[PDB]
RNA sequence: UAUGCCAGCUGGUGGAUUGCUCGGCUCAGGCGCUGAUGAAGGACGUGCCAAGCUGCGAUAAGCCAUGGGGAGCCGCACGGAGGCGAAGAACCAUGGAUUUCCGAAUGAGAAUCUCUAACAAUUGCUUCGCGCAAUGAGGAACCCCGAGAACUGAAACAUCUCAGUAUCGGGAGGAACAGAAAACGCAAUGUGAUGUCGUUAGUAACCGCGAGUGAACGCGAUACAGCCCAAACCGAAGCCCUCACGGGCAAUGUGGUGUCAGGGCUACCUCUCAUCAGCCGACCGUCUCGACGAAGUCUCUUGGAACAGAGCGUGAUACAGGGUGACAACCCCGUACUCGAGACCAGUACGACGUGCGGUAGUGCCAGAGUAGCGGGGGUUGGAUAUCCCUCGCGAAUAACGCAGGCAUCGACUGCGAAGGCUAAACACAACCUGAGACCGAUAGUGAACAAGUAGUGUGAACGAACGCUGCAAAGUACCCUCAGAAGGGAGGCGAAAUAGAGCAUGAAAUCAGUUGGCGAUCGAGCGACAGGGCAUACAAGGUCCCUCGACGAAUGAC
RNA sequence: GCAUGGCAAGUCUAACCGGAGUAUCCGGGGAGGCACAGGGAAACCGACAUGGCCGCAGGGCUUGCCCGAGGGCCGCCGUC
C-alpha cells in the first residue's frame, strides 16, 4: 500500500492544519518568485558573468586518453601491427562530426605505440615516447605554429 | 459489429425487406433434402410444428406472418382470453420446423430450388 | 522485496551454506545481496586485476564489468558478469557463478572478497 | 538436449536437437512483465468531455439568503463538483499516457525465457494444461502446415495424447459484471499454441482455446498467456528451429 | 392505563440498491463542399379519423423508371373503418418528376403577407438589349488575411507576463497556406524548392538581465517536381462570340521567340527524347455495401418455458457478436472461406501525339524602382548593432552591375540574382459513413437513453429541466354484487408469479397506519460503554450453562 | 530521490520503414540524448588502470600474528 492510498480518512492529505495547502501564498510565490528576497537561500547570486563566442567560431576537440588506446591494443586487431601503429581518427567515436582529434596523457602506456593524431598533449608525447613509441602530426596536425 | 448495442440495434431497426430474414425456420429432413437447405422464411401458406414453447409437439397451418415484430400465427396455436375468445399466441420462427411449403409462387419455387439462391 | 527468483534462491543458498558448512563469507554476502540494488558491487578488471591473487577466489558481492585489464590467473565469483567481463577472464584464469563457489566451497575459504 | 519429431499420424519420426534457447532459466517475472506491458499498449485513451457541466453561466449569490455559496441558474445549483449535473472533478483523461516501454534486451530475454518454460512438462502441467504426455513441446513435422481440416488436427493431437487441453477449453465463462454490456460477455481458457513456419495454421485455430503464430514473430503472450509461463505448444519442425535465432 | 418511549411484525409511502441498455464519452479508419438551375434555415400546409414526431410539398407519410427484394403491406403508433399487393406491393439502391410562403432573397413593400414585369445592387463582356456571365449566403471545426483586451504571473507594480491568447472584421478549399534561392554558411573540394514529424534545445538570443521568454542551420524521416512571363530579336503571323453570316478585341502590341543547364543577335556543330501543350487512361490497395455460407433442435430429470443437469451425437478456413420463454459453434441472424458492386485513389500513373534538348566563337542587344539602401517615429520578434512589418522623409546601380554570408566602411573569398507568375504529393479539422473500447451505466454519462434545446423563464441578448424496466405470451381481468358511478370496493378470471394489474422488475432508509414484546401518568436530561439483574424468544445458521464434592493452586493470606 | 529489473564503458532509441496474427505484436531505424575529463569569461590547456599510513567486514596462520576490497587520513596529478 503506498502513501496516496492511506489518505481517506486523515482529511489533511498531510499538509498540517487545513489551513495550509490554499493558493500561491503557501509556496511563497508562483514559481521562483521572491528568488532574491524571502527564499534567496539555495540560489545562485544575480547578475551577468562573461561572455559567448558565436556557435560556428567555435571548435569542438574529439579527445582520448592514452589509456583507452593501450587498454585495447590486442583487440584493436582490425588495426595496425609493426615492430602497434594506430591512427586515433579512426578509434575515437563521434570524430566525425569532431574539428580534430586530440590525445591526453592519462593513464600508462605498456606497450611501443606509434600513435596518428592531429594533437597530442605534452603529457600524451612524453608517456608514449617513454614507452619507446612515437607521436605522428596529421597534416592537419601542421597547424602548429 | 461485436458490440451488443449495435447488434440489437441493427435488428430492430432494420428495414422491411431485410426483416425476411428475422422469419426464417427450420426444414424439416426431407426438405433438406429435397432442396438443399437448412432453413427457409416461414410464409403464411406453409405447415410447421413446434419444437421449443408450451405449444411444442404441436403442428399447423402457419396463419400469418408479422415482419415489424418478426412473429408468426400457427393454427390452434391459441390463448383463451378472460371472455372466452380464442386469441393467438404469437411464435418465434426459432422455435419452429417447417414439415410442408406452399408453392403457388413461382418466384418462391425457383428461388427454392436454384442452387445459387436460397429462400 | 527482490523481485528475480534467481537472486532470491541464490541468497537463500548463500545461507544455507553460512550455516550449515563454516562460511561466514556466504552468509556477508547474503546480507549484502539482501540490501538495495543500488548498494551491490560495479567492479571492473582494473580492480581485480590490483587486488587479487593466485589461489584465492576473488569474491564479488556483485557484478563485474569487463573495464580494464586482468593478466592474474584467479578465480572470479560474481552473482553476474558483463559478457566482455566473463570472456576477458576466462582468458587469463576463470569466472565462475557464486551458485558454483557455494558448491565448490562450501566452506567460503581462501577467499578475498573484492567490490 | 533432443526433441521427437511426430508424423501426421501420432508415430515418431526420428528427431533433432532441441535448440538451446528452451535451456534459458524460466523468468516468469520478466515473462509477467512483459505480457502487461504488450496489454497495456493495446489499450485505448479515452477521457469524459472538456466541457461537461461547465456549460453555464451559472454563479453563486454569496452572502444574503441563508444558502451556501453554490453557482446556481435557476434555482439550481450547477458546474462545481459537489452539485448534480456539475463537472467531474478529477475525471478520466484523454492526454494521459497509457502505454508502458519495455527494453528491447528485456523484452527479448522474456521471449527467450517464456519459450524455455515450454520444454517443462512440469510446468505446462502446473500452467493448468491437460494432456498425457512426458516430453514437450510437442514436436511434428512441416507437412502440418498443409492440414486443412481442423477435425483433421483433432485426430492428430488425439493421437498425440495432447487433445485433452482442448476438453479443458470447450467451456466458455460468461463474466461477472458490466463488461457484459461492452461486448466482453464471454471469457475461455487458453490452449494449445500451435507454431508454424510459414503461415499460421488456418486448420488447428478454431480449436477450443488454441492459439496460432507463426515462429519468427510468436510472442511473450502466445508463449505465455496472461503472463503465466508454460504453455502446451506444438512446435513445426521447421518451426523449432527457426524459434532458435529469436 | 391514557398521552407516550425503544425495537420488531403486517401494510404503505419513497425510489435507493442489484440486474438490464435503444443513450452518451473517447479513440481510429474512410470521406468532404452547398447556393441565383434560389442553398442552408424558417413558416404554413399535407393523413379516413391526426395533437406530437418523422416524411413529404397543392402530384404533399408521397408520383415515375431501372435494378434488388418478396408475400406481404398501409412511418413512429399494437385503434376503428377501410384499402393495397401475383398487372409482383411493402421494403432497399440509383436516377428522374413534383417541390407552397419567407429566407443571400434579387421588381416594390412587408413581423412568413401584399402591390404593379423585374439578375435588386455592384461588376466583366457586350449585338450597348440584363443579350451572355460573375458576386452575395451556408457549413462541425480545420485554413488564410486583417483588429486586438483584461483578469492573471512578477507573491505590490509600470517594461515584461497572461498573449498575438479571448473576442471582433474580411475571405478560400476539401483541405488551406507555402514552394523551385538576390537560400544555407556543420566555411566547404559542402547542401540544394516547400510543408510536416522526430531531434537539434530549454541550446543561441531576449529580459526591472527579475519573474519569465525562446528560435534556427544541420541531422533522421514523410512525400518529392518542376515550371511560366516581362524584355532583347520578330511585328498582326493573334484571341473571343457566333452553326454560318457577321461582330468584338488588338500597334498604348494580340501572337512567335525567351526565362542562369542566362537569353537574343551573327557564324557555325550537332541534335531532338528536356521541356511545354493536347489525347488516352487504369491495376493493386483502401473504405462501404451486397451474395453464398458447415453442424442436434435427439433421450431422461427439473422447470411456466431448457439456452440447466445427466446421457448420446455433429461442424469447424466458421469456438467474433447478437437473437430465441434460463448458461446455444451445430434453433434463427451472422461468423471463416469465396465471390460481386460503388466510392476514393485519379483524369493520376503508364502509354502515345506534337514540340524540340544541347554545344562553340563573337556580341557592354535584354533581364521587373520610390525598388536596394539611408534617416525620423512606432509595432512585432529569440533576433541581440545582427527579426519581420507599418508609417513620414530621402534615395542607387545596370551583370564591366547587384544582393547575401548575424555591427559599420574598403578589399579578398564564397553563395546567389530582388523589386512579375504558377505549381502535384506528404500535414489540419471532423460535418459525413463505418469500426473500436481495462470509459459511464439513468442524480452517472451529453443539457438531452423519455415531447430535448422539448416543458418552462426573460422585452431581449439569452437561459433551460425532470421523466428508462408489466408479462413467455395481453392471456391488459368476462360475469355477478355494491355504488350517483366506464370511479372505487367485494367475489371472480388469467399467469410460474398480480405483493408482475398499468410511471406495473427488484423495492433500502427517512417515515406513516395497524399491531407484538419491554417500559409507563412520584419523577431528570450526550441517549451510551463495561458489570450484573427482570421480563420476552419456532426452526435454522452458536451450544453451552448451574450446584455438591474433589484435583491443581500465582501474588496475597487469616479467624 | 527511492525500490525493483535489463544491459554495462557504455546504454536507449525518436519520427519513421518492412512484416504480420494489422492500434497489440516481430524485425529494422542510434538521428539524437545521457555517460565516457576536467579547468577557464575566453584564448587555451588537459588528469592516480595506485605512492604511503590507519583499519571495518572477510580471509589466512603454528591463534596473538599476517593479508586486508569497501571506508578513513595523506601524498601526488589537470586547470584557473
Ligand atoms: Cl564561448
Ligand atoms: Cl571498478
Ligand atoms: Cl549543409
Ligand atoms: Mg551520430
Ligand atoms: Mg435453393
Ligand atoms: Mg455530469
Ligand atoms: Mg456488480
Ligand atoms: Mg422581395
Ligand atoms: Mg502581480
Ligand atoms: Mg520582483
Ligand atoms: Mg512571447
Ligand atoms: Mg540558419
Ligand atoms: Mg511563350
Ligand atoms: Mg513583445
Ligand atoms: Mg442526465
Ligand atoms: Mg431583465
Ligand atoms: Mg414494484
Ligand atoms: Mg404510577
Ligand atoms: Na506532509
Ligand atoms: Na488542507
Ligand atoms: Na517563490
Ligand atoms: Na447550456
Ligand atoms: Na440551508
Ligand atoms: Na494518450
Ligand atoms: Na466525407
Ligand atoms: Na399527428
Ligand atoms: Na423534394
Ligand atoms: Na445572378
Ligand atoms: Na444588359
Ligand atoms: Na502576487
Ligand atoms: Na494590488
Ligand atoms: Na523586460
Ligand atoms: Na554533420
Ligand atoms: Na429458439
Ligand atoms: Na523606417
Ligand atoms: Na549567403
Ligand atoms: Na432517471
Ligand atoms: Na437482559
Ligand atoms: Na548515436
Amino acid at each position: 500500500t503506498s502513501k496516496k492510498k492511506r489518505q481517506r480518512g486523515s482529511r489533511t492529505h498531510g499538509g498540517g492544519s487545513h489551513k495550509n495547502r490554499r493558493g500561491a501564498g503557501h509556496r511563497g510565490g508562483r514559481g521562483d518568485a521572491g528568488r532574491d528576497k524571502h527564499e534567496f537561500h539555495n540560489h545562485e547570486p544575480l547578475g551577468k558573468s562573461g561572455f559567448k563566442r558565436p556557435q560556428k567560431v567555435q571548435e569542438e576537440a574529439a579527445t582520448i586518453d592514452v589509456r583507452e588506446i593501450d587498454e585495447n591494443v590486442t583487440l584493436l586487431a582490425a588495426d595496425d601491427v609493426a615492430e602497434f601503429r594506430v591512427d586515433v581518427r579512426d578509434v575515437v567515436e563521434e570524430a566525425d562530426d569532431a574539428d580534430y582529434v586530440k590525445v591526453l596523457g592519462a593513464g600508462q602506456v605498456r606497450h611501443e605505440l606509434t600513435l596518428i593524431a592531429d594533437d597530442f598533449s605534452e603529457g600524451a608525447r612524453e608517456k608514449v615516447e617513454g614507452a619507446g613509441g612515437s607521436v605522428e602530426l596529421t597534416d592537419l596536425g601542421e597547424e602548429r605554429q | 459489429s461485436k458490440q451488443p448495442d449495435k447488434q440489437r440495434k441493427s435488428q430492430r431497426r432494420a428495414p422491411l425487406h431485410e426483416r425476411h430474414k428475422q422469419v426464417r425456420a427450420t426444414l424439416s429432413a426431407d426438405l433438406r433434402e429435397e432442396y438443399g437447405q437448412r432453413n427457409v422464411r416461414v410464409n403464411a401458406g406453409d405447415t410447421v410444428e413446434v419444437l421449443r414453447g408450451d405449444f411444442a409437439g404441436e403442428e399447423g397451418e402457419v396463419i400469418n406472418v408479422d415482419l415489424d415484430k418478426a412473429v408468426i400465427h400457427v393454427e390452434d396455436v391459441t390463448l383463451e382470453k378472460t371472455d372466452g375468445e380464442e386469441v393467438p399466441r404469437p411464435l418465434d420462427t426459432s422455435n419452429v420446423r417447417v414439415t410442408d411449403l406452399d408453392l403457388e409462387d413461382e418466384k418462391r419455387e425457383a428461388r427454392l430450388e436454384s442452387e445459387d439462391d436460397s429462400a | 522485496s527482490k523481485t528475480n527468483p534467481r537472486l532470491s534462491s541464490l541468497i537463500a543458498d548463500l545461507k544455507s551454506a553460512a550455516r550449515s558448512s563454516g562460511g561466514a563469507v556466504w552468509g556477508d554476502v547474503a546480507e549484502r545481496l539482501e540490501k538495495p540494488r543500488r548498494t551491490h558491487a560495479e567492479v571492473n578488471l582494473g580492480r581485480i586485476e590490483r587486488y587479487a591473487q593466485e589461489d584465492e577466489t576473488v569474491v564479488v558481492p556483485g557484478k563485474v564489468l569487463g573495464s580494464g585489464v586482468l593478466q592474474k590467473d584467479v578465480t572470479v565469483a560474481a552473482v553476474d558478469f558483463s559478457g566482455t567481463a566473463e570472456t576477458k577472464i576466462d582468458q587469463v584464469g576463470e569466472a565462475v557463478s557464486l551458485e558454483q563457489a557455494i558448491e565448490n566451497n562450501p566452506e567460503g575459504s581462501h577467499v578475498r572478497v573484492i567490490r | 538436449m533432443q526433441a521427437t519429431i511426430y508424423d501426421l499420424d501420432g508415430n515418431t519420426d526420428g528427431e533433432v536437437d532441441l535448440p538451446d534457447v528452451f535451456e534459458t532459466p524460466v523468468r516468469s517475472d520478466l515473462i509477467g512483465k512483459a505480457v502487461r506491458a504488450a496489454q497495456a499498449n493495446r489499450k485505448q485513451d479515452y477521457g469524459s468531455d472538456e466541457y461537461a457541466g461547465l456549460r453555464t453561466p451559472a454563479e453563486s449569490f454569496g452572502s444574503g439568503r441563508g444558502q451556501a455559496h453554490v453557482p446556481k441558474l435557476d434555482g439550481r445549483a450547477r458546474r462545481v463538483p459537489q452539485a448534480v449535473k456539475g463537472r467531474s472533478a478529477h475525471p478520466p483523461k484523454t492526454e494521459k499516457d497509457r502505454s508502458l516501454d519495455l527494453n528491447d534486451k528485456e523484452r527479448q530475454l522474456a521471449v527467450r525465457s517464456a519459450l524455455a518454460a515450454t520444454a517443462d512438462a512440469d510446468l505446462v502441467a502446473d500452467r493448468g494444461h491437460e494432456f498425457d504426455r512426458d516430453e514437450v513441446p510437442v514436436v511434428v513435422s512441416d507437412d502440418f502446415e498443409d492440414l486443412v481440416k481442423t477435425q483433421e488436427v483433432v485426430s492428430l493431437l488425439e493421437a498425440l495424447d495432447v487433445h485433452a487441453d482442448i476438453d479443458r477449453a470447450d467451456e466458455t465463462k460468461i463474466k461477472a459484471g458490466q463488461g457484459s454490456a461492452r461486448g466482453r460477455k464471454y471469457r475461455r481458457p487458453a490452449s494449445i499454441l500451435f507454431v508454424t513456419s510459414d503461415e499460421p495454421s488456418t486448420a488447428a485455430r478454431n480449436l477450443a482455446g488454441a492459439d496460432v503464430a507463426t515462429a519468427s514473430e510468436v510472442n511473450t503472450e502466445d508463449l505465455a498467456p496472461g503472463g503465466a509461463p508454460g504453455r502446451l505448444t506444438v512446435f513445426t519442425e521447421s518451426a523449432l528451429a527457426e524459434v532458435a535465432e529469436r
